[PDB]
């Protein structure tokens, strides 16, 4: 059976706060496709030869 | 058919008489007379516009 993540409880109260003493730059790659091939086809000589 | 003939580098084995594509077309021949490898390649052709 599939894990679906690791489980957490978040520290919540009615007065606490996390603040981050500190950071990471972090770069990501993001592929997106833009075009295909342009193909034609002559459908007489396809059919027909 | 219909095409260019041209001399080849297919190595034909003593029983085999045509080569054909994978669209069934004969793709090569041997020469009936003098045992030539000849290929098939279709004549030129393209959209006008
Ligand atoms: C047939 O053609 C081949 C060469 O293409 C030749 O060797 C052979 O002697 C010919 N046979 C006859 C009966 O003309």
């Amino acid at each position: 059976t599939m894990s679906l993540g690791a489980e957490n409880s978040v520290a919540y109260s009615n007065n606490s706060i996390a603040i981050p003493t500190n950071f990471t730059i972090s770069v990501t790659t993001e592929i997106l496709p833009v075009s295909m091939t342009k193909t034609s086809v002559d459908c007489t000589m396809y059919i027909c030869g | 058919g219909t095409g260019v003939l041209t001399e080849s580098n297919k190595k034909f084995l003593p029983f085999q008489q045509f080569g054909r594509d994978i669209a069934d077309t004969t793709d090569a021949v041997r020469d009936p007379q003098t045992l030539e490898i000849l290929d098939i390649t279709p004549c030129s052709f393209g959209g006008v516009s």
